[PDB]
RNA sequence: AAACUCCAGUUGACACAAAAUAGACUACGAAAGUGGCUUUAACAUAUCUGAACACACAAUAGCUAAGACCCAAACUGGGAUUAGAUACCCCACUAUGCUUAGCCCUAAACCUCAACAGUUAAAUCAACAAAACUGCUCGCCAGAACACUACGAGCCACAGCUUAAAACUCAAAGGACCUGGCGGUGCUUCAUAUCCCUCUAGAGGAGCCUGUUCUGUAAUCGAUAAACCCCGAUCAACCUCACCACCUCUUGCUCAGCCUAUAUACCGCCAUCUUCAGCAAACCCUGAUGAAGGCUACAAAGUAAGCGCAAGUACCCACGUAAAGACGUUAGGUCAAGGUGUAGCCCAUGAGGUGGCAAGAAAUGGGCUACAUUUUCUACCCCAGAAAACUACGAUAGCCCUUAUGAAACUUAAGGGUCGAAGGUGGAUUUAGC
RNA sequence: UUUAAGAACGUGUUUAUUU
């Protein structure tokens, strides 16, 4: 809860999504019923904190592996990386480290989005002539 | 438990109409009356003969239009006239509807000694209020 | 109940 | 599948199995790669690899599962507790943890040669490692310390008498 | 489900039917408000059903069909809101905005109004809410007020507050009238059980009371009944200063007194000060007594009594 | 009840409203301001703002009424007050010079004192312990003992021992005895006090 | 209650009995077992396993012999409880518990988990319990019961211990769990006319009215713990009427009929918990993919149509009273409202006519009127006068007469006359009411 | 640590145009 505001802002700035609140059962495995049958689930999930507030793995780690969604996670010394696809061993408690992770993922995503617009513009411009 | 004029709940696959979905304690709150006459008013007479005519009419029309009535009848009396208003289906051919309208309008006029008129309102399928 | 007695 | 009416239980189980599918590897698309022997809870399943034409000689449930997978020829013996739900949960378990010929070569960096009596002493290369082939051979073992099964050893010595084995049955 | 195109076709049928209905009744289609539609539909389709939600109605589709949320993702499939996968993007986007304004304050440093109710918040957010979720949101708003909120913040908080119409428990004084002779008086009415009384109280008198043309001590032999008539005037120290002329009908011996007591008190409120009228109210002299006979039930001997119960 | 919980009971006290604002305390002042907003029930016919209203005599009359006949019960109450009044005047004129200074002639003062001399200090409660009942002494509340005094006075008069004797003459005779600390009603109070003293050791059976 | 009352209390003298605290320690011994102090002697084996052919030990109880005796105590006696109490509760006292010398050799002797060595990784793993395994060796078990039994043999053992079968019989027994129910089951919070205490009028006593049960009669049926008993009946002199006796008709008022059997075949209409708030489709997840289960808001897998509750509506409102009240429970009520499945009758189990029974030895439910003085009579409809214990209070009862209804009335009702009974506020118990 | 408090017959309750 200490970093819920910081993360929600980052997702909005980089045109991405965030779920920092209580995870209701079936958001992924039973999504079509909650949202609708033509819903599109995430293609990548990024865990800034793999634990819940009772010091146990987040249910999304297991629910993502069920739905075949790759996960990126910041695992501390008291976490379980077995089901995390790309784990990052690092501190997930202090605020000076969380601002760094968010700053890095916000930049890598913002770059790729702009990098494709340059590749498309070139192809479109080259295609016509 | 109470049973009168109540359609018991089911899994959810049973269609019901508006009148068929409301119980007797809604007859003047969410429903009306299927027959309208003056017999049951204070100081009026012949409430018993008007009731026997109603019971016979609902059966005459159920067997005269077999499998065609979509919902209950609505009997109306304005003095000497008797207006039968029915909601029927569209399976039968109109040629046969006009035959039965003239056959029933005439047969009932000579039986009850009153001018009788029949008003049909066709619907494609039985209207459904909800599913119980 | 227990059977009746004569 | 669970429900009050039997027709509703068939749907839940059927539509929910396609979301929990396994992939079973087959040797030449007719049998398994090696003999399997596991125990799921109290139920023992000892499957054996067999050549083409042997047919299915296994528990009637396994015959129905194998046809769904695509295994034409295999032998299996069920022991312990014959529970249809542990039999199935263990069958799919051993059929998914079986090592293929390609993984074996890559693991040890050696050639996997197949020896057949019908083809004489001809060595048939079924799989070879993608990486660097090792130059040293495996140390030949005088006596292997591998746990055996009295049921198989008693048969190889002409001692397992049974009036129910090797019976003429229909095609499977 | 009702689509946006369907609603748009219902808007066109109401507009056309609104012009027909005025042609029937002979009104001007231009100046034909919704109040005139409801009056014309009640003449043409008379229904006396007790439930007003079961009568014929011809309203605007924006008031009949329930509000529905817009589509949340486009063709590509990406949602339009970053808090979509929470399932409550509207509720959490609000909690995120409020908690962001509480961080700014820390950095640089009611009678009529009532908190929005739960059922009224779902309409604003077009979201289904629990009770404990409603309380969390209300706790941030109150916390926002305690802090020195800026002008822009107050406008936000006032979107979630609703005015309240505070009723006044102040008796209504009757207009003092004048007779042919010129005497001032005031008339009121009382009601006790089935008894109904009309009382005329003259401003100046010698303490004379006449009920149905008979002096009060003859009409009410029982002392208790006369005590009731004395209670209004004794409480305000005005015994032997006014003349009353009332007419009571129906009820019984004691019900007619209480009915007269109430009328005399109501009419006596015009010749007294406001502070006394308030005291009369706090003493139970201006309140109609709602205690009336209760009905007998079938299967019972009385309104509340039961038949003798036999266990065996 | 046909009143809602919002409705508050009325205050018939006439000298309460007359209190000046200067005497109103901070808490009392707040109370008066609050009542303006609250709803009030209609005053019942039993009680008025008269100066002769006696709540103790109105309650005793209600305990004598039978079948809603208040006209008759109140008739018997006033006859008793008048009979007690006349008996004292007859004893006052035939008294000596110094004996007339100790003769009370106000029937109300006699009615309140007679009932106060009949109020029991402690009562008894049957407590079930070990398949047996025990008469455990208990401190009675202020209301309980006031109600018992009335019920005993009305019950004694209603006794059948009295033959063709009217209630006003019976009740008047008891009130004088009790006023003098005599009669059976007092003996009934003493008997209760004597049974509680013998069962004093059973006080520990009480948990409240 | 019995017992004691050469009893009790203070103080002093005073053990062959038993060993507070320390001990929240976890040590010694092969096990049994060992917890007051001191002293003497003293706690096997330089690999392990190893005797049910032997040897030495083995709690408590118990046997033999001789002693001691505070207290406790089987047995027994007395007191009490109880339908009985050979028990649970109280008192007294004995074997016995102690010492010495011998025997007896059993236990849930169970930490129900063998000894030595070693491992924590892999399939960890049916469940529960105290995590899962390897090597080696000895001992032991092979469905339940018959059976800690019979026979045989051995023993200081003689109603004993050890070892230990069979015939007949059964298709289960057994171990561990899920759900629910129940508990003279714990904790906590409560019941609001409701459980207790507490308020008011009643029932149970008398007479009458009325129902039912028994008995009786040639002479209906049905309801008949709560959830029957002025109930089907907002209604039986004939009719109603389905009963009884007698007589009569046969394609029959009906393109027949049946109040004939089955409410344990049903629809229909209901009782009951309900003076409840839960039922549950369709998906997801957990338990290794078992019966099943699914919550913590500073949130940990639940999302949920629909039904009900609620909300609305009716009566005089916002109150209250009605109405409403699901899924299911009691094979609850009704085949005699009507309808109807199965079965049965068709010169009769159908139809019609005449007449007639519906009573009381007895017990009981409900209600009415009373036993009086807050009463009785008259006037009045609340400022009165009289009455007031064998001519009072008190029958709506009996008897007689008259009238009303009707074709028909000792019979139904009303009124009058006559009559003046029980009854003196009611046992255990029990109902309703904010 | 806190009175007493017995009993309840035998079967049966789940599948594919005039003319
Ligand atoms: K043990
Ligand atoms: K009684
Ligand atoms: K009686
Ligand atoms: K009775
Ligand atoms: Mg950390
Ligand atoms: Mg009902
Ligand atoms: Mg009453
Ligand atoms: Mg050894
Ligand atoms: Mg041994
Ligand atoms: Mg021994
Ligand atoms: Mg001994
Ligand atoms: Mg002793
Ligand atoms: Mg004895
Ligand atoms: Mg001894
Ligand atoms: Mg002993
Ligand atoms: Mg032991
Ligand atoms: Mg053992
Ligand atoms: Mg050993
Ligand atoms: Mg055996
Ligand atoms: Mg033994
Ligand atoms: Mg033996
Ligand atoms: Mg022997
Ligand atoms: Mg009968
Ligand atoms: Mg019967
Ligand atoms: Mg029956
Ligand atoms: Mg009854
Ligand atoms: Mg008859
Ligand atoms: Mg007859
Ligand atoms: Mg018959
Ligand atoms: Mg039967
Ligand atoms: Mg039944
Ligand atoms: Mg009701
Ligand atoms: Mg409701
Ligand atoms: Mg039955
Ligand atoms: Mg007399
Ligand atoms: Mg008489
Ligand atoms: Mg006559
Ligand atoms: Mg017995
Ligand atoms: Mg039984």
């Amino acid at each position: 809860r200490q970093f819920s505001y910081l993360i929600e802002n980052m997702a909005r700035d980089c045109g991405e999504y965030a779920h920092t609140r209580y995870f209701r059962g079936g958001m992924l495995t039973n999504a079509r019923l909650l949202f609708g049958p033509t819903v599109r689930l995430p293609d990548l999930i990024i865990f800034l904190h793999t634990l819940n507030n009772i010091f146990e793995p987040h249910v999304a780690v297991r629910d993502a592996a069920k739905m075949n969604i790759p996960t990126v996670g910041i695992v501390d010394t008291n976490c379980n990386p077995c089901l995390i696809t790309y784990p990052v061993p690092g501190n997930d408690d202090s605020p000076l480290a969380v601002h760094l992770y968010c700053r890095l993922f916000q930049t890598a995503i913002t770059r790729a989005k702009e990098k494709r617009q340059q590749v498309e513009a070139l192809y479109r411009l080259q295609g016509q002539k | 438990k109470n049973r009168a004029a109540r359609v018991r709940v089911s899994k959810g696959d049973k269609p019901v109409t508006y009148e068929e979905a409301h119980a007797p304690h809604y007859i003047a709150h969410r429903k009306g009356w299927l027959s309208l006459h003056t017999g049951n008013l204070d100081g009026e007479d012949h409430a018993a003969e008007r009731t026997v005519e109603d019971v016979f009419l609902r059966k005459f029309m159920w067997g005269t239009f077999p499998g065609c009535l979509a919902d209950q009848l609505v009997l109306k009396r304005r003095g000497n006239q008797l207006e039968i208003c029915a909601v029927v289906l569209r399976q039968l051919s109109p040629h046969k509807y006009y035959f039965l309208v003239g056959y029933s309008e005439t047969l009932l006029s000579y039986f009850y000694k009153c001018p009788v008129r029949l008003h049909l309102q066709t619907v494609p399928s039985k209207v459904v209020y909800k599913y119980l | 109940s227990e059977p009746l007695r004569k | 599948g669970k429900a009050t009416d039997r027709m509703d239980a068939f749907r839940k189980a059927k539509n929910r199995a396609v979301h929990h599918l396994h992939y079973i590897e087959r040797y030449e698309d007719h049998t398994i790669f090696h003999d399997i022997s596991l125990r799921f809870k109290r139920t023992h399943i000892k499957m054996k690899k067999q050549p083409k034409g042997y047919g299915l000689r296994c528990h009637r449930a396994i015959i129905t599962i194998c046809r769904l997978i695509g295994i034409k020829d295999m032998y299996a013996k069920v022991s312990g507790s014959i529970n249809m739900l542990s039999l199935t949960q263990g069958l799919f378990r051993g059929l998914s943890r079986q090592e293929t010929h390609q993984q074996l070569a890559d693991k040890k960096g050696l050639h996997v040669v197949e020896i057949r009596e019908e083809c004489g002493p001809l060595p048939i290369v079924v799989a070879s490692p993608r990486g660097p082939l090792r130059k040293d051979p495996e140390p030949e073992d005088e006596v292997p310390d591998v746990k055996l099964d009295w049921e198989d050893v008693k048969t190889a010595q002409g001692m397992k008498r049974s009036v129910w084995s090797n019976l003429k049955r229909a095609a499977t | 489900t009702y689509t946006e195109d369907f609603i748009k076709k219902q808007i066109e049928e109401f507009n056309i039917g609104k012009r027909h209905l005025a042609n029937m009744m002979g009104e001007d289609p231009e100046t034909f408000t919704q109040e005139d539609i409801d009056r014309a539909i009640a003449y043409l389709f008379p229904s006396g059903l007790f439930e007003k939600r079961a009568r014929p109605v011809m309203k605007h589709p924006e008031q009949i069909f329930p509000r529905q949320r817009a589509i949340q993702w486009g063709e590509d499939g990406r949602p339009f809101h970053y808090l979509f996968y929470t399932g409550k993007q509207s509720y959490y986007s609000l909690m995120h905005d409020v908690y962001g304004m509480l961080l700014n304050l820390e950095k640089h440093q009611v009678i009529g109004s009532r908190w929005l109710i739960k059922e009224e918040l779902e309409e604003m957010l077009v979201e289904k809410l629990s009770d404990l979720d409603y309380m969390q949101f209300i706790r941030l708003l109150e916390k926002l007020l305690t802090s020195q909120c800026g002008a822009a913040e107050e406008e936000f908080v006032q979107r979630f507050r609703r005015s309240v119409t505070l009723e006044s428990k102040k008796q209504l004084i009757e207009p003092v009238q004048y007779d042919e002779q010129g005497m001032a008086f005031s008339k009121s009415e009382g009601k006790r059980k089935t008894a109904k009384a009309e009382a005329i109280v003259y401003k100046h008198g010698s303490g004379r009371i006449k009920v149905n043309g008979i002096d009060y001590q003859l009409y009410f032999p029982i002392t208790q009944d006369r005590e009731q008539l004395m209670f209004p005037f004794h409480f305000v120290d005005r015994l032997g200063k006014h003349d009353v002329t009332c007419t009571v009908s129906g009820g019984g011996r004691s019900a007619q007194a209480g009915a007269i007591r109430l009328a005399m008190a109501k009419a006596l409120c015009s010749f007294v000060t406001e502070d006394e009228v308030e005291w009369m109210r706090q003493a139970g002299l201006l309140t109609t007594d709602p205690r009336v006979r209760e009905r007998k039930k079938p299967g019972q001997e009385g309104a509340r009594r039961k038949f003798t119960w036999k266990k065996r | 009840s046909r009143y809602s919980p919002e409705f508050k009971d009325p205050l018939i006290d006439k000298e309460y409203y007359r209190k000046p604002v200067e005497e109103l305390t901070e808490e009392e002042k707040y109370v008066r301001e609050l009542k303006k907003t609250q709803l009030i029930k209609a005053a019942p016919a039993g009680k008025t703002s008269s100066v002769f209203e006696d709540p103790v005599i109105s309650k005793f009359t209600n305990m004598m009424m039978i079948g809603g006949n208040k006209v008759l019960a109140r008739s018997l109450m006033i006859q008793t007050l008048e009979a007690v009044k006349r008996k004292q005047f007859e004893k006052y004129h035939a008294a000596s010079a110094e004996e007339q200074a100790t003769i009370e002639r106000n029937p109300y003062t006699i009615f309140h004192q007679a009932l106060k001399n009949c109020e029991p200090m402690i009562g008894l409660v049957p407590i079930l312990k070990g398949g047996r009942f025990y008469q455990v002494p208990v401190p009675l509340p202020d209301r309980r003992r006031r109600f018992l005094a009335m019920k005993w006075m009305i019950t004694e008069c209603r006794d059948k021992k009295h033959q063709r004797t009217l209630m006003p003459e019976k009740l008047s005779h008891k009130l004088l005895e009790a006023f003098h600390n005599q009669g059976p009603v007092i003996k009934r109070k003493h008997d209760l006090h004597k049974m509680a003293e013998a069962n004093r050791a059973l006080a520990h059976y009480r948990w409240w």
